[PDB]
């Protein structure tokens, strides 16, 4: 397929890999309804669709189209296949374990499906729970039962319990234990063979909040280490926390931000310490080149590189801290500007 | 597509008719063995001649914090080395981190050290070095008052105590009376916080506080959060009177007419369309940091805790101890820009409205900082 430039012809995650692969200036084609210069990519996070946006071939030319990608039917790409561009186009396919995760607090639920490269929010449930009146607890109780019923209904439609290896329930208080009991009662009452088969796969965890970032708390929980440690999403949580442990020991051994990591790379500072983000997929060619180079640079020496997926909470967190960070091998003193807002 | 009310032709907040005194808000801190508890009781008792409420010719609603105007620490006279070392120390830190600038320090039980002025000065120092040197209080906002909770200099200098041999200052009550509260908050634009929301007969009921301004029956309230409005159908002020209005400081239980229940959530602030509350995506804040494990990085995700609203935010560093910085460690001031991860939230500057501008920051389960909002974006 690949001489020296070319083209390639080729799971819902594979739409994501492609989103990363695609670049403005590229050309591709497949079936649609009525070959384009790629100008816009649009990934519906939820997550069937990939929308790619003019007509660069025969027309039985110079007018916009949009592709709306299919998942099993194939397509054809198109001059500079980057080292990054190639490690994704090569990743999946060829592939290799899905996880359901419900983060809740009292009137709040986040229903997530998690894979190696993706965390997707299937349902947010946000209901107002009236407070307990010191003489009356009805409005609270009725509000609480509507909520229990709501997440139940949601997971029961969102989750396919044959596919997932684990479904986690996590809350700060009693909600997650209350739910586990509620789920399986109702599923025994009504006859729901799907869930009753899956009881062994459910784990109930502590969590500080019912907000999504709480996902970095678990899936690092010891109780779930056994079943999950070989996943990308846990690997990202580890490294990030490894990064934090060092920040904590010596703030001269943990850098973050573009101008900081580059600087660190000019020195010998960089080691088991590339924490880099898929979100470096800019359209400016000049500025794509440098990240590919840096990753190549640390890769040609024997130091790990971690390209976090911007979809995970871990990855989101890495983005907030401008999407590069690095641990260091020695303590370095400096004072660099970082070029942002 | 929506169409605003508008207002009726009704009354003006006629609070002033019945000559009211400013209601000043306190939090009272101190060890269990400072006479903190006796001091309050003795104030109740002596004002007895002539949540805890004392009036003089101001009115002191004292409360707890573990949103309010001033504070006092009280402590005691024993073998003083070790304590000062409780978690009254952390209380002092918290109050600074939040708005509070003025403390009164009740120096209790000097009668037990025979009203010795050298003892009062000794302890004034140990305390001044913690409240001033180590925590950010100005010397001129920390007032010291000698006392005996088992009747002292709290109400009347009308003691012929050995104390008034050397001591020329005010009584505790007078030291409190010299602290200037916010001018006339019942006049400032209306801010009403929502504590709870639930359906009723021909109204959605809301309960909460009048954070500033005033509110009366048959008026229009605006909810910046759901972009919706309502008619006040009833107002239960403090007790359960046949009240028809409420003013800044009163807890309220309202009944709202032309609004549906789901368009009104705890943590919302309602107001008039005139000088409405502003909902923002991000703000600037002066936080102050506590004992924390890892430092707060610029870009960190924390959970902000304001009223009933607790929500996920990211914090970007502007400056730390007035210098540019890449991390904010324990026991440090910082100017920061905080962004909500979950949409637009309504708030005020702490200048305008403490209870609406003072918040707490936490990381996983640990609280790591507190601050005041200084700017809206």
């Amino acid at each position: 397929i690949e001489k020296n430039s070319g083209w390639i012809t080729m799971e819902p995650e594979d739409m994501w890999h492609l989103y990363n692969i695609l670049q403005v200036g590229d050309q591709l084609k497949a079936s649609t309804v009525r070959r384009i210069l790629v100008e816009n990519m649009d990934f519906d996070t939820k997550a069937a669709q990939l929308h790619i946006k003019r007509t660069t071939e025969y027309h039985p030319m110079g007018s916009y189209h949009t592709l709306d990608l299919e998942l099993h039917r194939n397509f054809t790409l198109y001059n500079e296949w980057d080292a990054f561009a190639l490690d994704r186009v090569d990743a999946a396919c060829n592939p290799s374990a899905e996880i359901g995760a419900v983060v809740l607090d009292e009137g709040l639920a986040n229903i997530c499906l998690i894979t190696d490269y993706m965390t997707i929010l299937r349902q947010r449930i946000d209901q107002v729970i009236p407070r307990k009146r010191r003489g009356d607890s009805s409005a609270y109780q009725k509000g609480l039962d509507k909520f229990y019923d709501s997440v139940f209904q949601s997971i029961n439609s969102e989750f396919d319990f044959d596919k997932l290896k684990v479904v986690i329930l996590a809350s700060p208080g009693f909600v997650a234990r209350g739910l586990y009991d509620y789920i399986f009662s109702m599923a025994v009452k009504l006859d729901l063979k799907q869930i009753v088969k899956s009881k062994n796969k459910f784990v109930i965890l502590h969590s500080s909040t019912g907000h999504i970032h709480s996902l970095n708390e678990i899936l690092k929980d010891p109780a779930v280490e056994s079943k999950l440690a070989d996943t990308k999403y846990v690997q990202e949580i580890r490294v990030l926390n490894k990064f934090y442990d060092v920040m904590n020991e010596d703030d001269r051994k943990a850098w973050y931000g573009p101008n900081h990591v580059l600087k660190a790379f000019e020195l010998g500072a960089i080691g088991e310490l590339l924490i880099s983000d898929s979100l470096f997929r800019s359209s400016d060619i000049a500025t794509r080149k440098k990240w590919v180079s840096l990753v190549e640079g640390v890769k040609e020496i024997n130091c790990p590189v971690y390209i976090f997926s911007s979809l995970h909470e871990s990855g989101k967190q890495l983005d907030l801290l401008s999407g590069i960070a690095a641990i260091l091998t020695y303590p370095v003193d400096e004072e660099d500007i970082s070029e942002d807002e | 597509k929506k169409q605003n009310p508008t207002d009726l032709v009704s009354v003006p907040e006629i609070f002033e008719q019945s000559n009211p005194k400013p209601v000043v808000h306190l939090v009272v801190t101190g060890h269990v063995d400072s006479g903190k508890s006796t001091m309050l009781g003795r104030i109740m008792f002596e004002l007895g001649e002539i949540i805890g409420d004392a009036p003089g010719h101001r009115d002191f609603i004292s409360g707890m914090i573990a949103a309010v105007l001033v504070v006092d620490s009280s402590q005691n006279n024993f073998e003083r080395g070790f304590l000062e070392n409780g978690q009254t120390r952390e209380h002092a830190y918290l109050l600074r981190a939040l708005g509070i600038s003025e403390i009164v320090v009740s120096v209790n039980k000097l009668d037990l050290m025979s009203w010795s002025e050298d003892r009062f000065q000794e302890i004034k120092n140990i305390v001044s070095d913690f409240l001033i040197k180590m925590v950010g209080f100005k010397t001129s906002n920390v007032h010291f008052v000698p006392i005996s909770a088992i009747s002292g200099t709290n109400l009347i200098q009308k003691d012929s105590s050995d104390l008034y041999k050397w001591y020329k200052g005010p009584t505790l009550l007078s030291a409190l009376d010299q602290l200037v509260p916010p001018e006339k908050p019942y006049r400032k634009p209306l801010r009403l916080s929502i504590d709870d929301v639930y359906r009723s007969p021909r109204s959605v009921t809301v309960t909460g506080r009048v954070e500033a301004g005033n509110v009366q029956v048959n008026q229009v309230l605006y909810d910046v959060s759901s972009q919706e409005d309502a008619y006040v159908k009833n107002v239960i002020r403090n007790s359960d009177p046949s009240s028809t209005w409420a003013v800044a400081g009163d807890t309220v239980t309202l009944q709202l007419a032309d609004i549906e229940v789901n368009q009104l959530r705890p943590g919302d602030i309602l107001s008039n369309y005139e000088n409405p509350v502003r909902r923002v995506r991000s703000f600037v804040a002066e936080i102050q940091t506590f004992d924390i494990h890892g430092p707060i990085l610029s870009g960190s995700t924390l959970v902000l805790h304001l009223g009933r609203t607790v929500t996920s935010v990211s914090l970007k560093i502007v400056t730390v101890n007035n210098k540019r910085s890449r991390h904010i460690a324990s026991r440090k001031r910082a100017l920061v820009r905080i962004s909500f991860l979950d949409g637009l939230f309504p708030l005020c500057l702490a200048e305008e409205c403490p209870a609406l501008g003072r918040f707490i920051l936490r990381r996983s389960g640990d609280t790591v900082a507190a601050g005041i909002v200084k700017e809206l974006c």
